[PDB]
This record gives C-alpha cells, structure tokens and sequence, in this order.
C-alpha cells in the first residue's frame, strides 16, 4: 500500500499540510483550539463547540483559545488528536488516514515519551500504514537543494542550531533554546502593558501576535536606540482603536538576542549558531560559516539578519567569510523539504511500517528516526 | 520627618514615618453633586472628597481616581492628595518627604505622572515608590517569602528570597475588590435587592465586608445553604429596611477562586500564587511555600487562609509542608511596612531631590524604584 | 570519620586470585 | 620563618584547604563564585555581591554561578583570586597569607602560562613566604604510605594515569584526558531533557551533580543492560516533584568508558590505566600492574572498580596478578599525601621561596617541580 504521502509539518504557532510533490502547501491553518466562552441562547449558532482552522480565526471573540504545543511539546494530547482529525478530515484534506503513508515532524531533542505518544496516535487512533518523524534542519536543507550548512530555525515554539555537513548531522553539536515567537509575543504584551495599553483575554492575545508580526524591528545597536528617544508610531487594531506602541516594538523582539530580558539564563540565537558550529570538528567549521540557513518566523523581523551577522562578525574568529542564506518562503521551507523527501523512492525504506510497530513497538521508531 | 502616603484604589491611608497605625484613613471618593439649574441654600462644596463624601452619599456621583490601580482622572487624584495633606494631616508637603506606593506592573506613565504632580504642583523635598508587595512583607518582618497582596484596585504576586525580589515572577492579577462587590451587586438583583446607583455600591461594599466568607468546599456549602436556612443572616441598611440572602455570602469571594463567575478567564488566586511560586528558581521553592503572606482588605475575609491552605496544598507536590502567614494587621500592611522603610537610616540615601529631578526629569524614578 | 562523603562496604580493592 | 604551612588542594569540582599534620581537610567546599542573577530591593538582603563556599550552596537560586576551572586550568583568574582570598579570609582559615608557606596542587601536562599565573598570583597579589606545587599521582601515594603505584584518578575535570615505581614517576608514560565528573554530568544533564525533565540555569545544574553522585551505577555488560528493560527508580527535588531516571543513570557513567558517547574520541578510563602501563618500561609492568590506586570523586560509582578489572583483563596479557587498590579515604586521599608532605622536614628544601621567585622568576619554579 505505497499512495501519495502526506506530509504534516507539525508546529506550535502554525501547522502546514498537504501531498508530496506539491509546491507549496495548501493547507496552512493555525495550530490551536478555540472553545466558546459565552452561553448560545438562540438558535441556528455555530454547531461542534470545537473550532480549529479558520473558524476559528473568523470567530476569535467568541472562543477561549488555548494552543496544544508549546516548545513543541504538546501538552494537551487531546487537543492535538483533535487538529490532526481536522486535517484528515473533509473541511481540509478530504481524504482517510488508512490509505496514506504521513510524514510528521518534530524538533530536536524533545521528549522521547511525546514522540512515542506521538506514534501511538497516528497508529492506532488513526490507522496510518507508515509513519516516518523527521527533523526540521535537514528537511530545510532539502527544499533548499543543499547537503552542506547550519540551519538557524526560530518559529513560535523552539529555537535550535543543527550543523550539517555533507549529509552528516552532528547530533552532540546540536544546539536548542526554548526562546522562540511565542516568547517573543507574550515579553511584547507585558511590555504593552507597562506602556498603558493592557491584554489579558486569549482571544485578545492574538492582536498581540498581529502587532509582532507588522510593527517591530530588530536595530543594530541597542544601546544607541535606548539613548535615543522613539517616536511613538501608531497601529490600528482590529476594533478600530489606535494604539501608539513606542519603545515596545523594538525591545521585544530583542529577547531573542538577549534571553535575560525574560528572566532565564540561556544562549540566545546568535550565540546558538556560534556554539553549534564551534562545537562541530576544526576542518568543518569554515564551511559551516559559508553556510548558514534561516528559517521559520521569528527570522523575518526587520534588521534581524543583519543584526545575525554583527553579532557573529564579534563572536567568530576575525576574517572569515559569513554568509547567512534564506529561501524565500521562509515559513514554507520545512514543509517543502518534506514534500521532497516524501516523493523519492529511498522514503520507502526509511518509515515505521504499521506490521513493523505492531511487533517490536517504539524501540523501532527509536531506531527509524535517529 | 517624613510621610506615608498608601495612595489605594479604595481607602486612601496616610499619616506620618515611624508610627503604629496611620492617622489619615478615608476612601478615595470624590462626590460631585446633581447639576440642576435650581440654587442651592448657605453655600457649599462644589466637589466634595473622602469622608465627607461618604456622609453626603444619597446625591453625589461617587467616582473613585483610581480604577484597577491606574489613575484615570488626575485633577481627581490631585485633589484627594490635597485632602490628605492640608485638611487630614495638618501638614504642609514643602516641608516633610512623601513615601508613596502603586502596584507591580503598572504602567510607566503613571510613576512619571505621579512624581511630576508632587514636584510641580505641591512642590516636595524628596519622594520615593516603592512596591506594594515588598511594604507588605517588610511590615511582617521577614525578608523572605512571596506576597498575595489583594486590594479594591489590584491583586497581585511578588516572590522574593532572602531580599532579592524576582521581577519576572510577578504576576498581576485584574481580579478584586472592586469587581467582587459588582458581582455581590448583581446577584443581590437576581434575588429581587436591585442597587443601580453609586450611592448603593457602598452599602453593598459594607454588605460584602460584615456578612461574605471564604468557603473550605464550595460544592458542599451549596448544598447546606439549599437544605438549612441558619447561615442566611439579615442586614439592615442606612434606611430602616433589612433585608435576607443565603446562597450570595459565600457565594462572592467564590469569584476569586474561580474567576469564571465575573467572565475573566484568569487564572485564581490560589493557582495565581502557585504559578508565581514555580516561576521562581527551583531551589527556593521551599521557603516561598513557606512564607506564603497575605495584604490587603481582600484577605479580610473569615476563612480565606484555610482555602489558600487547601487549595496550594492540592496544586503542589505532597512532600510540602504549605503555610499562609496571615497577620491580624493585614489590612493596613503596605502602609506599615512603608513606616518601617521610612523611619530606617539607609533611606535616608535612597530619596529622590529636587535638583535631581530638574536634572533628569520623571525618567529618574524607574532608576531609583528597581 | 568526620565528613560528607564515604562509601560503605565497596573494600579497599578488588583483586584476581594469585594461581601457583 | 616556617610556620605550620598550609595545604591547598586544587580542582575544578572541589576545593580542600587546611594546615599540614592532620588526618582530614576540615575546610572543604565547592570550587565555584555565585553571583545573584536578581534585584535586591529589599534591604537587609544578603550582603557581598559575591558568594563562595556554604553561603553559594545554601542559596543556589539567587546566584548565577560560574566554574572558575575547567579540566584543571583556570579560565577566570579573577574569581580563583577570590576564592584563594575566601579560603584565607575569617570565614575558613581564620589566618594570614603572609605567616605560613603554602602547599598548592595541579593536573599534570597543563598550561605552564596558568602555572606561572598561580605564581604570581600567590607571591604578587597574596604575599606568601614560600610556594610548592605538586602533582596529584604522587600525594596520593604518600597518603596510603607506598612507593610503586599507577595513580587512576578521576576528579571533575581530569582523568589521567601517572606511573611512579620506587619514588620515580616517569614523565612520558603520563596519559591524560579532559573527560571526567563534570562532562559525565552535563551528559546525564542532556539525557534527562531527552527523557523530559529540563534543567538549564547554573544554579540548576547543581541537581544534575547531586543526582549523578546519589542515583547512578555502572553496568558490567552495558549491551545486556541495553537489551533489557530498566525499572526506572525515583528521585526527589529539593521542590519535591519526583523525577524517573530510567536507563540515563546507568548509561551516564559510560561517558568514562566510551568517550565516543559525548562525541570527542579519546582512549577512555581503563585504556589510560593500560597504556600508562605500556608506556612505561618492559620490567616494571607487573609491579605496576599489582599496584593500581584509585582516588578522585568519579571513581566512587557502584561497581566502577568491578567493571575496571572486566576492561584491564581484556586488555592486558593473560594470567597476570590485577589489583585495583581503593583507600577508605579517596575523595581527600591527594590533600593528605599533601599535609604528609608539608610535615616532612624534606619539605624546606623542594619549595620556591619568595626570595628566589624575585631573583629568577618563572624558570625556578619550573626548574623546582621537575
């Protein structure tokens, strides 16, 4: 039974579905679950009670959001059964679970009981004939075309530096802060707060997420614009009231560079991609600065790239040639790759056949995955 | 030599550094009568504050400054302050230096606001804000332990260990005084006692102290209260009328622990604490479980710190011996602790000046507070 | 004696038999 | 002026101090500085800005710590500067720096520029009489009473394997590592957030060690213990939420085995023990082979000697007498061959003298240690 694969790119923030061979993603829908708040009264409402895709983004007022996975690492397991019958389902894919081999996706060094649960789920809730869990980076690296290079990564949930070189991921080089967009979104609220205009409701948190993704910007040097006085630029929010932002649009972002902002001593970006190439072996390490690769959301604030270079310009030793690279669509560069793999002839071999986990269980998806 | 001002939502206390209890307790009401084109006889005030505004409460629109403990109206704050200094205290503000409070998490503006009126308009020799959490636990003598302060304006959480405050542990909290005597109003009309008007939100707030407690069990409180009617008491108003409620006194303060009844979607006070406690470092843990203090009028209710002690106990881990250190004082804590503050030699050095804020301007606080 | 770490029961060595 | 000199031993993990002529070091403490990561708003908080010694392992969650020395050289010079001075200040000692000469320690084939650094700093900064330094092979056979031995020890940072034969230590059969205690730790500490539980913050990382010294074994056929299943043993935090180890407490310790686990090919433990054996010449072999000395804190796992016969009988020839000797004493078996040293008379004649260091200056000292 070898049909047409399909490929779930798992996400906190966002999750991206579809076929392999396909171009781009056409199922692209926000990973959360939206419950009502209020009583329905009157009749002819919104049926289910349990909104997921773009209902849910239609109708966030309404409901009590709440996401499944943070730092991809899916808390609520019912929830996320819930998403993934939503994708199989009519309203998105329009097709059973039985028929298609799937292509999930998780982060490096995660919990290995969420990978077994994972399986579980897809095969026996769900009655998948193969299952295959892969890595982000080298999926990147696939939809880019190449096998050399460091693959940065920062979305909502986790932020991880994977040095690759020549198809050979070095798994104890393998870099990972749980400071991602999410963290970013919620040090802006806070921030929003201390300037006077306060959010608290889960479908209000949201409008925060909207002013992350529109108005803020990464500058070179902080301690020039802490000097400097802001102008105070205005963004409308989806009511219609005005809200001027000042100082908080550039000083969230920056949690990503400076983890202590938050109140947790980790590496941050720039100094996650300066580790995980030092700690791969002296002969790679040039190459690995030729090749670096950005990838998911929280890499497209304005001036983050040229801040990335700046900070390794400091960290790395002197006159080597940095070069960090980026596909176009960088939110789509995972799934893409995925696609990729998933269409080849090799895919065959490298999955968890359901015969395979019916017998030995997870030790072979264990062995499988890494 | 110098003067605490606890500049509350509610009651606004005051009196001088070095003292027991303050001499100035009043609430921040300032009552402006009904505006009809009829005279009125022998002169009066036309916007009258404190005190005198609860006397005369049947006319005047009682609209308190300070909502959520944010100033709204600042010509209202002002006056409030000047009721405070010349007419209460019997002191001028050019002579003495003013000790004030806000809560943690406010906005940035309102410090900067705050310091403009005392140094411009009342014209003082030195000022300092300090948090209301850390007053609270400096009143009750321990350096360690975290503060559930809860007021009319804001209940809020503020871990501290050995004299290090932990900023990022902070968690504010919308939920209060205010908004529970709003909820005692509205089920008082679903049982046929309807309070429209401001002059009412006081004798229903006098209601809400004298009668409400704290439920051990919620689920078993309803079901005594369907079956006996010996825990349904009488109050008699201002007026000659008294009237009988049985389900509404536990029923109130129940809002706190579950924020669901007011339509917040917030987190509970007990598990707002908790969630505060594990923000923290892991090591000191121990010592916040400990030293779980309570602040304000909010804590005033008869039982509150048996629900704290079952319900923290249930959210934690067994192994924990919990403790909610619960003064008979607590009501009047922030001020207390501001009087200790005041009357050590080490503040001396601590104070704001006069050539110092003509130096820097308002942006001088935020350095001085933490 | 006195302080925080010891192991109890490991011996002082761990030897092969001595053969003719 | 020779005064009852004293002995400081060295290390990354752990710092002994004490005078010469005592059965047991009485001033032992960790080698680290800790600086509080958070604001200290409330006075008659803890004072110093920088803690070392009990006051750091009492309050770990407030202090960012930071290891001076990593696999026995100094990275940080001044912290160690700090250290030495806390070691010497009323705190421990109870003494001057200027009355007794002292007795310091190194890990062989180090950096002679930190050799010559810890001079300067001991004469310069600290004005001492006199200065020796020593190895840590030949203060642990003065500490059983023996001449012949091979010294397999393995501290924090180092693991190496002096042969000495009748007082000869011979210089080029010396093997050396930079895998011991402290990567046996961060590796049990990357597969507890592989099994789930996250440990990130410095002050966080101390739990890893405590678990590593309580709850870990080494498996005397790890391929039979990989085939089978664990039973997976509790452990409990100082915040009281239990942790399930699983396979990681058995499979750490083989870091000391299999350097290939962490990802840096080295020989590994017991090939040390054996080619510091072969290194040295064909007729002292056997003698070195019966006297094999254990010391250091990560030769204390359960059945770490047993597996050590297991891996020397593989390796070495056939049907010869293995005796791996172990004192009661291990941890502090280097700092009493040390006061045994500084007790002899011999003693006056082996050190560097200040006099002497103004004189010649670095080459003394190299000239006097070797």
């Amino acid at each position: 039974i070898a049909n047409q694969p399909v490929v779930i790119d798992n996400g906190s923030g966002v999750i991206k579905a579809g076929f392999a061979g396909d171009q781009i993603p056409k199922y692209c829908f926000p990973n959360y679950v939206g419950r009502p708040k209020h009583v329905r009264v009157m009749a002819g409402a919104l049926e289910g009670d349990i909104f997921i895709g773009p209902k849910a983004e239609e109708h966030r007022g309404l409901l009590s959001i709440r996401y499944p996975m943070e730092h991809g690492i899916v808390k609520d397991w019912n929830d996320m059964e819930r998403i993934w019958q939503y994708v199989y389902s009519k309203e998105q894919l329009q097709t059973f679970s039985e028929e298609h081999p799937v292509l999930l996706t998780e982060a490096p060094l995660n919990p290995r009981k969420n990978r077994e649960r994972a399986a579980e789920v897809f095969f026996e809730t769900f009655n998948v004939p193969a299952l295959f869990i892969s890595m982000q980076a080298v999926l990147s690296l696939y939809a880019t075309g190449r096998t050399t290079g460091v693959v940065l990564d920062s979305g909502d949930g986790v932020t991880h530096a994977v040095p690759i070189y020549e198809g050979f991921a070095m798994p104890h080089s393998i870099m990972r802060i749980d400071i991602a967009g999410r963290d970013v979104s919620r040090f802006l609220r806070l921030y929003l707060r201390k300037e006077g205009y306060d959010f608290h409701s889960s479908s209000e948190f949201e409008i925060v997420k909207a002013i992350k993704e529109r108005a803020c910007y990464l500058s070179i040097n902080p301690q020039k614009d802490e000097t400097l006085e802001t102008e105070k630029a205005q963004y409308y929010l989806p009511d219609g009231s005005t809200i001027e932002i000042g100082p908080s649009r550039f000083r969230a972002p920056e949690l990503l560079f400076r983890p202590d902002l938050i109140g947790e001593e980790s590496e941050g970006i720039h100094e996650v991609l300066v580790f995980a190439i030092q700690k791969s072996d002296m002969d790679l390490r040039r190459t690995l600065f030729s090749n670096i690769v950005l990838s998911g959301g929280s890499t497209l604030f304005k001036g983050f790239g040229d801040r990335l270079l700046s900070e390794v310009k400091k960290l790395a030793p002197k006159d080597v040639k940095i070069r960090i690279s980026a596909p176009q669509e960088r939110l789509y560069s995972t799934w893409i790759g995925g696609s990729i793999l998933a269409s080849l002839d090799t895919f065959k071999k490298m999955w968890v056949s359901k015969k395979e986990y019916e017998e030995d269980g997870a030790r072979s998806i264990h062995r499988k995955t890494f | 030599a110098a003067l605490v001002v606890d500049n509350g939502s509610g009651m606004c206390k005051a009196g001088f550094a070095g003292d027991d209890a303050p001499r100035a307790v009043f609430p921040s009401i300032v009552g402006r009568p009904r505006h009809q084109g009829v005279m009125v006889g022998m002169g009066q005030k036309d916007s009258y504050v404190g005190d005198e505004a609860q006397s005369k409460r049947g006319i005047l629109t009682l609209k308190y400054p300070i909502e959520h403990g944010i100033v709204t109206n600042w010509d209202d704050m002002e006056k409030i302050w000047h009721h405070t200094f010349y007419n209460e205290l019997r002191v001028a503000p050019e002579e003495h230096p003013v000790l004030l409070t806000e809560a943690p998490l406010n906005p940035k503006a309102n410090r900067e606001k705050m310091t403009q009126i005392m140094f411009e308009t009342f014209n003082t020799p030195a000022m300092y804000v300090a948090i209301q959490a850390v007053l609270s636990l400096y009143a009750s003598g321990r350096t360690t332990g975290i503060v559930m302060d809860s007021g009319d304006g804001v209940t809020h959480t503020v871990p501290i260990y050995e004299g290090y405050a932990l900023p990022h542990a902070i968690l504010r909290l919308d939920l209060a005084g205010r908004d529970l005597t709003d909820y005692l109003m509205k089920i008082l009309t679903e049982r046929g006692y309807s309070f429209t008007t401001t002059a009412e939100r006081e004798i229903v707030r006098d209601i809400k102290e004298k009668l409400c407690y704290v439920a051990l069990d919620f689920e078993q409180e309803m079901a005594t209260a369907a079956s006996s009617s010996s825990l349904e008491k009488s109050y008699e108003l201002p007026d000659g009328q008294v009237i009988t409620i049985g389900n509404e006194r536990f029923r109130c303060p129940e809002a706190l622990f579950q924020p669901s009844f007011l339509g917040m979607e917030s987190c509970g006070i007990h598990e707002t604490t908790f969630n505060s406690i594990m923000k923290c470092d892991v090591d000191i843990r121990k010592d916040l479980y400990a030293n779980t203090v309570l602040s304000g009028g909010t804590t005033m209710y008869p039982g509150i710190a048996d629900r704290m002690q079952k319900e923290i106990t249930a959210l934690a881990p067994s192994t924990m011996k919990i403790k909610i250190i619960a003064p008979p004082e607590r009501k009047y804590s922030v001020w207390i602790g501001g009087s200790i503050l005041a009357s050590l030699s080490t503040f001396q050095q601590m104070w704001i000046s006069k050539q110092e804020y003509d130096e820097s301007g308002p942006s001088i606080v935020h350095r001085k507070c933490f | 004696m006195a302080d925080p770490k010891y192991a109890d029961l490991p011996g002082i060595a761990r030897n092969e038999p001595d053969v003719y």
